[PDB]
């Protein structure tokens, strides 16, 4: 075939020269979105986390170290957003400072930076309920290169021996939350404040990956253009960073949803979004055309026995022969042998209390009935199935059930998430009509009344952020869900939670199972929350292709930050075929015993029901299997054969389970 | 004995398990432990000993530990749910349980199948146990034998219980709503039915077999209406049977009639007219 | 976990001696009080 | 250093099956995939 080789010094010093030429090449290429001459706009958005701190000082201080007092005197009069041009470095910035009233308003603003400044107290000690949220929350949705440093060091004594003191425990408390750095730079000497700021001049700044794949511009300028007297253009000056923006794409706006792109101009060309528009509709009318085959319309009302025949016993068919005899006052024996033939504080607080005991009750008793007497059993769990295993018989997707959704047909169904993440993302890398580093004017189509709510460019952050292809289309998702730390209170898996993913926030009500991996794709409903471990939030919601991590909250207007932070976790899998099953144990104390079979009591109480639930097996805690025999008398009373010899002590129970569905969402503002 | 219930105590895991001792004991005299570990094709010893500790428990296998020599033995319930499983598998079977038939080398019961029509069940037990290889081996050959003799009998037109199916040494066959030489009182049309009776036993030594044991027991009659009075001579005798070439397939025909006019002579009071029909023309007409 | 900013040095059961000290302890532990149980000289026992 | 490829899931059966929580890695400086171990985690919280 081939002969072998033998490198020399020459061939070896090369193959180094070209791959360290290559290395520096692509190095220049990926520093090129910063020549801060033309080309720049390094996004560091100051974030002080201490009630009693001014950003505006913050920033007084990073450029009063440029030796510039103008473009600081030209800022105090009216601004929060600046466009700050460094001579030094040649370098440019822009500055955000955050409402800092408004919580969300702060994750807005950081979550679209290249940086994250950190403003810290040489006085007050950073709130455990507030600063420290903040620090965590922003850290989970996504942060590039963030910065420790201080502007109150001088509060404290005017002896250095003291201030490094606090300057060093500040150090070793911003190291936990962030240990790339270990650092914590004092802005009162001029020589850090130097350093720092040659620091966002120069370095480069590290990259978020949902924010980066999908594009987002930052706008400076947001003019309106009439067309129609209900509907209009939004026009958006500013400039591109990330994969960029295509005609036909739609951009999301935060808190104010989802919108179509009409004409897209570029100032360093003309596009106008054609016929291959992305629509703005949520369930796509294809989706419907896509679930056509309806596979299983299953009658339980044709059922004399649990639905369970896979596994059970065979149809038995009992022809009744009713016939009527006339002594007057006879019983039914007598009869069956005559005419035989042969052929607002208050309901929080009660409301509360009510789930947390529910949740305790939960875990000392899983998922366990309370039958009554008068109650029918058969009735009351008619609709159920009993499988003998979970994990190993043939539950369904695509089974047709009155308490199914009615959108579920007209729903997304993606068959690989993995493969259709990929081949979008690279469509969307190849199809894009501006790239990185563009300065754009936006015109997108627009609904007039929203107008009154837009703020000023320069008082408030406006964003704009780039959508995928179906990503306004509704389906089916599974999020991974783990809870916030110190953060016992309970959360049932249907009372409404804001999730918000990417930088779309959505009110849902979502099931929780565990994701254990399963043959058949069915798992446990797990009604309350896990306190341990991380689990499985499912819902109908609009599909994510980025894999973007995501907060869970509900809003609550007496803390500060008007949001209580329950959980963390990220957007898992656009799939249908995840089922989830209520479980529904029933509990029956084993009575008597003979040295094979074991007289039952209190898990019915008519034979009949007994005879419904015949072929569904028994298990006890203790770990042993069974089946029922006959029931014993009329008051439901049955024997029982099983794997072990049970005692008084054990519990025999059944396990019932019914299809649960995901719930609609809708989207979540303000 | 047999004790099917305990079938429905097993996993997918269990029968798994079970079956590689099986591919594992027609291989090895005793399957060890770490044979049973590599075969079946397991994870763990978690699925593999929870599954032996079921299968043991549940007496479907016996642990043999001879002097260092830890091994495992396959007892004749395991090769029962093994052909039970089998048949599970290619949807022969889905419920038994009522004994009709206490026969030496055969067990019958009656079972049921998907749709709910009834059938019965003939497994083989040669020696009921010291289980070595020729016991189960010889009742597996056993059941083959009768299945494909039975086979041929239905094929052929004879009205014998048709074979559905061989899952080793048991053999499912149709349930057939009759009743024997000794159940039965009385008949609408005794001659049409020996004419029946010796015609079959003409054609039975013209295909080349002579059941030698054509008693009363032996023929079921099964009716079809209850206006009409319809019947079927349904007969069970295969291991019995003895080729037209044997030096003694005389004195057995001969005594397969002379039974047949005896029975036909005390309970129905009928003497057959004709003469019995004797070895001779059966050995040419075959 | 976390402990906050407090770190600024300047301006439950009992424990255990540190340093020195706790080697005498152990010298004590084992030599000066000798716990024979058993026939053995156990260390971290329960209940026997 | 390298950067995770993908989340293996591998299953390492005799004599103790390894639910094999391992990974894809492809070194920085080589451009070479590796499998690696991630230690003392059940449910890989921590490594995406």
């Amino acid at each position: 075939g081939k002969p072998d080789k033998q490198v020399s010094k020459l061939q070896r010093k090369n193959k180094a020269k070209q791959l360290r030429a290559q290395r520096i090449l692509d190095s220049i290429e990926n520093r090129k979105l910063f020549e801060g001459k033309n080309g720049a706009a390094k996004i560091i958005t100051i974030v002080p986390l201490v009630n009693d701190l001014d950003p505006l000082d913050i920033l007084y201080k990073l450029l009063k170290c440029a030796d510039d007092e103008g473009i600081m005197v030209q800022e105090v009069d009216s601004k929060r957003i600046f466009n700050v041009h460094i001579k030094k470095f040649k370098s440019n910035l822009k500055i955000i400072i955050p409402d800092m009233t408004n919580f969300l308003n702060i994750l807005d603003c950081a979550k679209v930076a290249d940086f994250v400044v950190f403003g810290l107290s040489g006085v007050q000690e950073v709130d455990e309920e507030f600063g420290e949220q903040i620090i965590r929350a922003l850290e989970l949705q996504g942060i590039a290169s963030y910065i420790g440093v201080i502007s109150n060091l001088s509060a404290v004594h005017e002896k250095e021996k003291f201030q490094l003191d606090v300057k060093q425990s500040l150090e070793s408390y911003f190291k936990h939350f962030f240990p790339s750095e270990e650092r914590v730079y004092n802005l009162e000497k001029n020589s850090d404040a130097l350093n720092v700021l040659r620091t966002l001049c120069q370095r480069l700044p590290r990259s978020i990956n949902w924010r980066d794949n999908r594009g987002y511009v930052v706008a400076d300028f947001v003019d309106f253009v009439e067309t129609s007297p209900d509907s209009g253009d939004l026009v958006i000056e500013g400039t591109v960073r990330g994969i960029g923006f295509n005609a036909n794409r739609l951009v999301h706006i935060p808190d104010f949803g989802d919108f179509q792109l009409n004409k897209i101009e570029k100032i360093s060309t003309v596009f106008e979004s054609n016929m291959n528009r992305d629509t703005l509709d949520e369930y796509a009318p294809e989706g419907t055309e896509d679930w056509s085959d309806y596979d299983e319309d299953f009658e339980y009302d044709g059922l004399t026995t649990a639905r369970y025949d896979d596994h059970g016993f065979l149809p038995g068919r009992e022809q009744t022969s009713k016939k009527a005899a006339v002594p007057k006052g006879t019983s039914d024996y007598q009869a069956k042998w005559y005419l035989d033939d042969v052929i607002s504080p208050e309901e929080e607080e009660r409301q509360l209390r009510e789930f947390r005991d529910m949740e305790k009750e939960d875990r000392e008793f899983p998922d366990e009935i309370e039958l009554e007497p008068s109650e029918s059993a058969i009735e009351r769990l008619k609709r159920y199935r009993g499988l003998k295993n979970l994990y190993n018989c043939d539950w369904q997707v695509d089974e047709k059930d009155p308490s199914s959704p009615a959108e579920w047909k007209r729903l997304l169904r993606i068959g690989n998430y993995k493969n259709t993440k990929n081949r979008i993302i690279k469509e969307t890398k190849n199809e894009a009509q501006a790239i990185a580093g563009d300065r754009i004017r936006m015109f997108i189509r627009f609904p007039k009344f929203l107008l009154e709510k837009i703020q000023d460019p320069k008082q408030l952050l406006f964003a704009v952020y780039g959508l995928l292809l179906h990503e306004h289309k509704n389906a089916v998702v599974n999020f991974s869900l783990q809870r916030w730390e110190q953060y016992d209170k309970p959360v049932p898996s249907q009372e409404p939670i804001v999730v918000q993913y990417g930088v779309r926030r959505y009110t849902i009500q979502p099931l929780f199972s565990q994701g254990s991996n399963s043959p058949n794709n069915v798992h446990k409903y797990e009604r309350f929350l896990h306190p341990d471990t991380v689990s499985v939030a499912t819902c109908i919601a609009p599909v994510d292709f980025t894999q973007s991590p995501a907060i869970f909250f509900k809003p609550s207007p007496t803390d500060a930050k008007n949001i209580e932070l329950i959980g963390h976790g990220t957007f898992l899998n656009a799939d249908h075929s995840r089922i989830l099953a209520k479980r529904a144990i029933l509990t029956g104390h084993p009575f008597r015993f003979h040295k094979t079979v074991v007289t039952v009591r209190y898990m019915f109480f008519r034979p009949e029901d007994v005879e419904w639930f015949k072929s569904i097996p028994l298990f006890t805690k203790s770990g042993r299997s069974g089946f029922i025999k006959e029931s014993l008398g009329t008051h439901g009373y049955f024997k029982a054969t099983f794997d072990g010899k049970l005692s008084a002590q054990d519990v025999v129970a059944m396990s019932l389970y019914k299809r649960m569905w995901p719930m609609p969402s809708l989207p979540w503002n303000g | 004995k047999l004790d099917t219930s305990h079938m429905r105590y097993l996993t997918t895991d269990d029968f798994r398990v079970l079956q590689a001792v099986e591919q594992g004991s027609r291989s090895h005299e005793v399957v060890p432990t770490p044979l049973i570990h590599q075969i079946s094709g397991m994870r763990s010893q978690s699925g593999t000993n929870r599954a032996i500790s079921d299968l043991a428990k549940l007496s479907l296998i016996s642990k043999m530990r001879n002097v260092k020599y830890d091994g495992y033995r396959l007892t004749y319930n395991g090769i029962d749910y093994l052909a039970l499983k089998t048949m599970l598998n290619r949807d022969t079977v889905y419920s038994v349980g009522n004994t009709i038939g206490v026969g030496k080398e055969s067990d019958i019961y009656k079972v049921s199948d998907k749709n709910g029509n009834p059938r019965v069940m003939k497994i083989h037990r040669l020696g009921r146990s010291n289980q070595g290889a020729n016991w189960m081996h010889l009742s597996r050959l056993a059941a083959n034998k009768e299945y494909q003799f039975m086979s041929m009998l239905y094929s052929k037109g004879f009205k014998v219980p048709e074979p559905f199916d061989n899952s080793r040494h048991i053999v499912v066959m149709e349930l057939i709503e009759g009743y024997p030489m000794r159940r039965l009182r009385k008949h609408k049309n005794i001659p049409k039915l020996y004419s029946d009776l010796m015609c079959f036993i003409v054609d039975l030594a013209n295909s080349g077999l002579i059941h030698c044991d054509f008693n009363e027991f032996n023929i079921m009659i099964k009716d079809k209406l209850e206006d009409e009075n319809d019947c079927g001579f349904v007969v069970i005798d295969f291991p019995q049977c003895i080729s037209i070439q044997h030096q003694d397939a005389d004195y057995y025909f001969q005594r397969d009639v002379d039974c047949i006019r005896r029975f036909f002579k005390k309970k129905l009071k009928y003497e057959p007219k004709p003469d019995s029909s004797m070895l001779d023309t059966e050995g040419f007409g075959d | 976990m976390a402990k906050v900013h407090g770190s600024l040095a300047r301006a439950e059961k009992p424990k255990k001696p540190k340093g020195r000290a706790y080697k005498r302890l152990l010298y004590t532990r084992r030599f000066v009080n000798v716990t024979l149980v058993n026939g053995k000289r156990r260390m971290n026992p329960g209940p026997s | 250093k390298g950067i995770v490829l993908e989340k293996l899931g591998i299953e390492s059966k005799q004599p103790n099956s390894a639910i094999r929580k391992c990974v894809r890695v492809q070194l920085i400086k080589n451009g070479k995939k590796v499998t690696a171990f991630v230690p003392n985690d059940g449910c890989l919280n921590f490594v995406d």
